[PDB]
């Protein structure tokens, strides 16, 4: 069900969608062990999911919540990264998706910071890196995230210690 | 998953220490988000 459609870099969409990836780098409190040391990305390519049963269970969901909160969805765009993401465009996401010992408890969990995301592109603390030359810091191998219309509705607001 | 907190749909995770650390964000219903956007990419070697 799921199409991709990819965007040209000369268009305003994938130059936004880019701004919010490099602009949201951050330093890391590991020093790069997980996510490795860079200040901004070479992106290859952006490409839009296109899955009419999947955005139909997401907008219906949508509604719901927004029907919950003073009509508020509370629609964020956030990044997402994960050793999962083939199955999360054609499939969606779902409890085999979630942090079962993430700080706030087992669910999916999604970043303001692109460079919080890219540390789990290939599992937790950057597993064991990238497939071929087991880098978590490779330059070489490409990445992908996901860049994801969340629904938070009412949210509860955790302070962490980070 | 778990549930989340009782009346709220998500938990917003905010650093309170580094300052420059933006939030992160918690949802325990897969029908609360859609990858809207792949982005294939490699990370660059400082200069
Ligand atoms: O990495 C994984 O391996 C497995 C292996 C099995 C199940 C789930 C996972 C995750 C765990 C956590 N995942 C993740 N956690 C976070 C952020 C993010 O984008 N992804 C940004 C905010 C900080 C937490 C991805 C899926
Ligand atoms: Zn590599």
């Amino acid at each position: 069900g799921t199409i991709l459609i990819d965007l040209s870099p000369d268009d305003k969409e994938f130059q936004s969608v880019e701004e919010e990836m490099q602009s949201t780098v951050r330093e890391h409190r590991d020093g790069g062990h997980a996510g490795g040391i860079f200040n901004r990305y070479n992106i290859l390519k952006i490409q839009k999911v296109c899955n009419k049963k999947l955005w139909e269970r997401y907008t219906h969901r949508r509604k719901e919540v927004s029907e919950e909160n003073h009509n508020h969805a509370n629609e964020r765009m956030l990044f997402h990264g994960s050793p999962f993401v083939n199955a999360i465009i054609h499939k969606g996401f779902d409890e085999r998706h979630a942090y079962i010992g993430g700080m706030f408890g087992a669910g999916i969990y999604f970043a303001e910071n692109s460079s919080k995301s890219n540390q789990y592109v290939y599992g937790i603390g950057g597993g064991t890196g990238c497939p071929v030359h087991k880098d978590r810091s490779c330059y070489i191998c490409h990445r992908q995230l996901l860049f994801c219309r969340v629904t938070l509705g009412k949210s509860f607001l955790q302070f962490s210690a980070m | 998953m778990a549930h989340s907190p009782p009346g709220h749909h998500s938990v917003t995770g905010r650093p309170s220490v580094n300052g420059l650390a933006l939030a992160e964000y918690v949802i325990y219903r897969g029908e609360q988000a859609y990858p809207e956007y792949l982005i294939t990419y490699q990370i660059m070697r400082p200069e």
